[PDB]
């Protein structure tokens, strides 16, 4: 079953245990309802909003400003808040070809900052998402193999370097990464 | 495992408890997005199933079942679109593109949400010793 | 062209494995063999054990064979104008097969039941018609089933090979006896051998008495037919393998086998049909007119073997005694049958579209070439291979038939050759495809 | 009309001949009637009794024919004995006595009941199984599992065990248990735990999992999915060796070690080469067993499992010298089965004779005949698997532009393990004295195996370099596998 | 006599079967021949007393 | 349109029907 709130207009399943599909569908319906309550015009167009994009850009600029001032802690926080706001306060029916590249452009800077700071697992997961969602470039496999070497996974690092060289065989950093991976693996087996 | 019956449940709840009007539109858009997603999935999976069947590795009844589901999805989409016409006057030309976009948007949203759970499985599998601030302590 | 909704077995959507194929073949064969041993209902030694006369298999496969040959002749004479570019005229020809076969079955059943010896006096006649119609339709459906893909091959060839093997085995292991004055003697070879060896208690005499047996089958014929079977099996593996390579998609290398038995049992069949027809014609002509110069010249029939006639000159030799009796008849008959087989094989390869020119055309179409030779010489290379193969295959088939009829085997060389070819086809297909 | 045997004077001879033609050949045929396996003895010394008992639990016709022949011959010899009169050999009471309706009723029964029922049973039984060897419901479940598979969910061993626990072939064995019980039994097997009462069912389903995992791998390669295929191979390894997947597993698959000591004491030994780097007694002191008669067995097991290594790999087309557009090439690998104890032999020392392909028509018409002539792989050392298995290597090829498996996996079974024998024990890693310049080292004694994989798809019609990825994994041990990339230079 | 010479020249270049292949050939073909012959003979023999009793 | 089992059943049914007709006629002639 499922109960319907009155003042918040949010649907919640009052059952003891629920499946995962039911829960994610109820969450999607809640998101769509919270968007429709806010958007006024009944015949809404897939055209993106303006004030939300302005706020997101302002937050991302305030986060990028701290790099020039050499504060690598609050810059990452501001970038994370910008990404969270972009993923939270944006209606689902907005243009996908405009909603995806902004996420890519902010996630790239977040990845660079997390890699420079010292966090490697978060950066590795961000690289994996960014590569599985449709972005394959030689500037991705370099960083992915870097993380996989920093947290000591040598077979995956070698496979990543090989797949990176199978796309841009003229690269000068993937070759050094492959040399280092081969050395570490030969010390690992011998 | 679908969002088809959840809209009907919300509809029967509205017929009794006088819920708002936009919840119906939300459930309808969700059902339309799911129908579009399933149609694209079947359109992309058809050749591999055909090859598995021709090679003799899937059976004889599953092929008929797949061919039946192919048109069951179209019937469901037509019913959803008729209901969209019934719910709002002149909302059939834009409903399709709205669903076409919310499908991709919510798929991307789920893919991005899954990384928090994806991050701990690798810790458990590789036996990492991660302290606070995400650094390694060997 | 027209619309027809006739019962037909649908082909499997996927390739059937070998075990199911073998089991379906065996089951269909068992059904066909059981169907031909049950007599009709209303009809009024055995007199029905030798031939399938008086059973539900009266017509048998005869209407199917007649429809096949008449439509094959109509296709060969180029009056249908078939074009393989369409996938509808083929189905039209296939349904023409059946619409001719069914009406031929109806006509033949009517003629047999209204003229045959079953009896002129309505319900009994209707039942006798329905039995034959249902049996022939069952046989046709079973052949179609075996041909659609559920069986190892065609149905007619399997049925003929089964009949041949059954006759060969019944001539040797027949439990029936014959009592003519002296006593009861088994009509088999091995059965009578063991019987005369056990009960007579005179082994030295019983061996010669059961080994020759001028009046009934004996053991010498069994040994001779086993030897001829082994030799025929040996001459089936002969093949000329010339190397070919592809030019469209490089990396496709193989061989093209050119067998020795290139015509594969056809010229001997043509020769046998011609000889039977001319012998029957001469016999009927001698029956009609007692004495005439030309009729006395062609053949003088007497006690039925004609004497001092051309039919006598072309009459086959049953044993070595007749051969030694008149050397001229042998030295004419051997050369006649060998030359006829060779000429028939050559004409058949020239007619049936298997001439070296057509093979060269197929090679040019597929894009293949010969390994160590050029492109403009495939025809000149096939001309030096295929005609000699066909001629010598025909000559060898004729010589095998002559030797088999001379040594006095349990079955003629033509029937053993047909059965061996039919079974070797299944064996070669199973080996090439791969199956248990 | 026929005349049936009235005085029993003809049918004895017929039955005697019928019996002889069957007895003679059978008696005649009764009168007429490459790879060293080192683990065949050491496997039966470590298998527990509960598995031995399970594997244990789960000519008279000639003599009777000769006695019947003797009886028939005695009866024949004991007997007393113009137009033609035909007769039959069968006795008279069979057709004219009181047993006349019995013959026809038995005929009608055997024709109408036994034939159609048995034929229908055989047809319904053969129409239910898949060409691969698994049920139709199991294949349907596997396809339905891979259809709605969220790509965000990461594949593990627990996921594939959960998928396996829904096989229909597990229900025919024990129609009382539930899929949760099957998953619990599989977890108990992998974690080396005791079930108490369902051991005879655990062993059964664990021995059955072989065909199920092979079919799942086939279907996953058919759907062009690499992660699920790799997970299936790893799960097969874990099921065979009875060990959960961890980083230091090549050293935990050994027969007699204690994890509570090795894990907590050492933390840098993860492979077998790193283990054989240490001395002879240091290995025992690290693994914590301190028993020489018991240390020699584990050292004989650890130095006899095969590791691979490439010598030369390229795309070859039969009858040409290069790859051209729309041609049909294949893959040619020259591997070297080595032990974890031997040092590396340089590729330059190979005399180049074993690496070249013969150029002859009989050799280039079918390039797999030379591969099909190698000896089989010996029996593996798996004391916890119920049945007895042979080794195997599952090789699958994928692409590098997108990362999708593009053909079903080839499974090789013939390979030569000559380099693992005990006569080449001088070639040890701890001597560090450049053992290539040794008195016993002859580079013509080391065997170089070959692996040929048909590509199944022709070369692209364009011109350029196209990269692939070949993976050759084992299915029994946790050894060193192959993972190489190679490109075909379509040059026209 | 030239025809026999060409025939022998063709027979020379042919590919005769060896012992290992001829054994498989004779085994398979003999098995098939016996399998069809025994079935035909048994069906022909069984139906004599049945056809006596029934008809 | 028609399956192999249908053909087998048709054949066995026709054969058994003919045999049953024979034996029924024989028994009827023997009794009366």
């Amino acid at each position: 079953t499922l109960e319907y709130n009155a003042n918040s207009k949010l649907i919640t399943a009052s059952d003891a245990v629920v499946a995962l599909s039911t829960e994610t569908n109820i969450d999607q319906i809640n998101v769509l309802t919270t968007s429709l309550i806010g958007e006024t015009n009944p015949n809404f167009t897939p055209q993106p909003n303006e004030a939300l994009s302005k706020m997101i850009k302002g937050l991302f600029e305030s986060g990028m400003k701290n790099l020039q001032q050499k504060k690598l802690n609050e810059a990452l926080k501001n970038v994370s808040l910008a990404i969270e706001m972009a993923q939270r306060k944006r209606a689902p029916w907005e243009a996908f070809a405009i909603q995806l590249p902004e996420l890519h452009f902010m996630l790239r800077s977040k990845i660079d900052l997390c890699l420079i700071l010292g966090k490697h697992l978060e950066a590795l997961q961000d690289l994996d998402f960014l590569l599985g969602t449709g972005l394959i470039q030689p500037d991705v496999f370099v960083r992915k193999a870097d993380c996989l070497l920093k947290l000591r996974q040598w077979e995956e690092a070698r496979a990543t370097c090989e797949r990176g060289l199978a796309l841009a065989p003229e690269d000068m950093k993937l070759r050094a990464l492959l040399i280092e991976t081969a050395r570490n693996l030969a010390e690992y087996n011998g | 495992n679908d969002a088809h019956d959840l809209y009907f449940q919300i509809k029967e709840m509205s017929e009794n408890e006088k819920i708002h009007e936009k919840v119906l539109k939300a459930a309808l858009l969700n059902r339309g997005a799911e129908s579009v997603r399933r149609s694209l999935k079947l359109k992309e999976l058809a050749p591999q199933i055909n090859l598995l069947y021709k090679n003799g590795s899937i059976g004889e009844d599953y092929w008929k079942r797949f061919e039946t589901e192919v048109k069951l999805i179209e019937l469901e989409f037509k019913d959803t679109l008729q209901e969209a016409e019934r719910l709002q006057p002149g909302w059939v030309q834009l409903f399709v593109m709205v669903c076409k976009e919310i499908c991709f948007n919510q798929a991307l949203s789920r893919r991005y949400q899954s990384i928090l759970k994806r991050k701990e499985v690798c810790i458990k599998e590789w036996e990492l010793k991660i302290n606070n601030d995400g650094r390694l302590v060997n | 062209p027209f619309e027809s909704f006739l019962p037909e077995v649908i082909a499997p959507e996927r390739k059937v494995p070998y075990n199911q194929k073998l089991i379906w073949t065996g089951v269909s064969l068992l059904i066909f063999l059981i169907l031909g041993q049950i007599p009709l209902y209303g009809i009024v030694l055995r007199a029905m054990l030798a031939s399938n006369r008086g059973t539900l298999l009266e017509l048998g496969v005869s209407p199917i064979i007649t429809s096949s040959m008449i439509f094959q002749f109509l296709q060969g004479t180029q009056l249908l104008q078939i074009r393989p570019e369409s996938k509808q005229d083929r189905e039209l020809f296939q349904i023409a097969q059946k619409v001719c076969a069914i009406i031929l079955i109806l006509g033949q059943a009517l003629v047999v039941v209204m003229t045959g010896n079953y009896g002129a006096p309505l319900p009994i006649c209707l039942l006798l018609i329905f039995q034959l119609m249902f049996a022939s339709l069952i046989v046709m459906l079973l052949d179609e089933l075996l041909s659609k893909g559920y069986g190892l091959g065609s149905g007619i060839s399997l049925f003929t090979a089964t009949n041949i093997a059954e006759q060969i085995f019944w001539r040797a292991f027949a439990p029936t006896t014959v009592n003519s004055g002296r006593g009861k003697e088994f009509e088999g070879a091995v059965i009578a051998f063991f019987h005369l060896l056990a009960v007579r208690k005179d082994k030295k005499r019983a061996l010669v008495e059961a080994f020759y047996r001028t009046n009934l089958p004996n053991m010498f014929q069994v040994l001779m037919t086993v030897a001829i079977f082994l030799f025929v099996l040996y001459l089936q593996g002969f093949r000329y393998e010339l190397p070919i390579r592809s030019t469209k998609v490089r990396g496709q290398i193989g061989i093209y086998p050119i067998k020795l038995f290139y015509t594969s049992n056809t010229p001997i069949m043509l020769q046998s049909a011609l000889t039977s027809n001319i012998f029957l014609i001469s016999q009927i002509l001698f029956q009609k007119y007692p004495t005439n110069p030309l009729i006395r010249l062609i053949g003088v029939w007497g006690i039925q073997m004609a004497l001092s006639g051309l039919a006598y000159y072309i009459q086959p030799l049953m044993s070595l005694s007749e051969a030694l009796l008149d050397p001229i008849k042998t030295i004419v008959y051997i050369t006649f049958v060998l030359g006829s087989c060779a000429v028939f094989s050559k004409t058949w390869i020239e007619i049936s579209g298997t001439s070296p020119r057509d093979i060269a055309k197929q090679f040019k179409d597929q894009g293949m070439v010969i390994n160590g030779k050029r492109e403009t010489s495939i025809y000149r290379e096939l001309k030096k291979i295929i005609p000699t193969a066909a001629a010598f295959g025909g000559a060898t088939i004729g010589a095998l038939s002559v030797g088999s009829d001379l040594l006095g085997t349990l079955g003629s060389g033509a029937s053993i050759l047909m059965a061996t070819t039919t079974i070797y086809g299944y064996y070669e297909a199973a080996a090439k495809e791969g199956g248990f | 009309n026929y005349e049936y045997d009235e005085a029993s004077e003809t049918w004895p001879s017929f039955i005697l001949t019928g019996l002889l033609m069957v007895v003679g050949p059978m008696t005649l045929l009764q009168i007429y009637q490459f790879n060293e396996e080192v683990f065949k003895n050491l496997n039966e010394e470590y298998t527990s009794d509960e598995i031995k008992q399970f594997r244990r639990k789960f000519n008279i016709i000639i003599i009777v024919g000769w006695i019947l022949v003797a009886i028939l011959l005695q009866r024949i010899n004991s007997n007393d004995a113009q137009s033609t009169s035909h007769g039959i050999a069968l006795p008279r009471f069979l057709v004219d006595g009181s047993a006349s309706p019995l013959l026809v009723v038995c005929y009608v029964a055997l024709l109408g009941l036994i034939l159609p029922y048995f034929v229908s049973r055989w047809w319904a039984r053969t129409q239910s199984y898949t060409k691969k060897g698994i049920h139709n419901v199991t294949a349907s479940n596997f396809v339905s599992n891979l259809v709605n598979y969220k790509p965000s969910e990461i594949v593990t061993t627990d996921l594939i065990l959960h998928w396996l626990s829904f096989a229909h072939e597990f229900k025919q064995f024990f129609p009382d248990l539930q899929p949760t019980d099957f998953e619990k039994l599989l977890q108990d097997h992998i974690n080396r735990r005791d079930s108490g009462k369902l051991n005879n069912a655990k062993f059964r389903i664990v021995a059955k999992c072989h065909s199920l995992l092979h079919g799942l791998l086939d279907i996953a390669c058919g759907f062009r999915n690499l992660d699920i295929a790799l997970g299936a191979i790893n799960t097969f390894k874990c099921i065979v060796q009875a060990v959960p997947l961890t980083p230091n597993c090549q050293i935990l698959q050994l027969p007699n070690v204690d994890k509570e000591h090795f894990i907590t004491k050492t933390g840098d030994i993860h492979t077998l080469g790193k283990l054989f780097t240490l001395e002879d007694a240091k290995i025992g002191e690290v693994l914590g067993i301190k028993d020489q008669a018991k240390l020699n067995e584990t050292l004989r097991v650890a130095s006899h499992i095969p590791n691979l290594k490439i010598i030369k790999a390229d795309f070859l087309v039969p009858g040409e010298n290069q790859v051209t557009p729309s041609s049909t090439p294949y893959i040619s690998l020259k591997v070297l089965v080595r032990s974890a104890k031997q040092p590396l032999i340089p590729t330059s020392l190979i005399p180049e004779e074993n690496l070249t392909e013969p150029q002859d028509f009989e050799s280039q018409r079918d390039p797999f005949a030379m591969m099909s002539k190698q000896p089989l792989v010996p029996y593996s050392f798996a004391p916890f698997f119920p049945t007895k298995r042979r080794g195997s290597w599952c090789c699958l090829v994928s692409s590098q532009k997108d990362g999708k498996i593009l053909q079903t996996p080839i499974i090789i079974e013939k390979l030569s393990y000559k380099n693992l024998n005990d006569d080449k024990d001088f070639f040890d890693k701890r001597i560090k004295m450049d053992l290539t310049k040794h008195e016993k080292f002859d580079i013509n004694d080391w065997e170089i195996g070959t692996i040929k994989i048909p590509l199944g798809q022709p070369a692209p019609e364009t011109v350029g370099d196209f990269f692939f990825r070949v993976i050759v994994k084992s299915t029994d041990y946790f050894t060193t596998d192959l993972d190489i990339t190679m490109n075909m230079k379509v040059r026209d | 006599v030239e025809f026999v010479r060409e025939g022998t020249q063709f027979l020379a270049k042919c590919k005769k079967p060896d012992l290992k292949e001829y054994t498989k050939i004779v085994k398979a073909v003999g098995i098939g021949f016996i399998a069809v012959g025994i079935i035909g003979y048994a069906i022909k023999l069984i139906h004599i007393p049945i056809r006596y009793v029934i008809v | 349109r028609v399956d192999p089992l249908v053909v087998l059943f048709l054949a066995v049914g026709f054969i058994f029907s003919v045999v049953a007709l024979h034996v029924i006629s024989k028994v009827a002639g023997k009794l009366f």
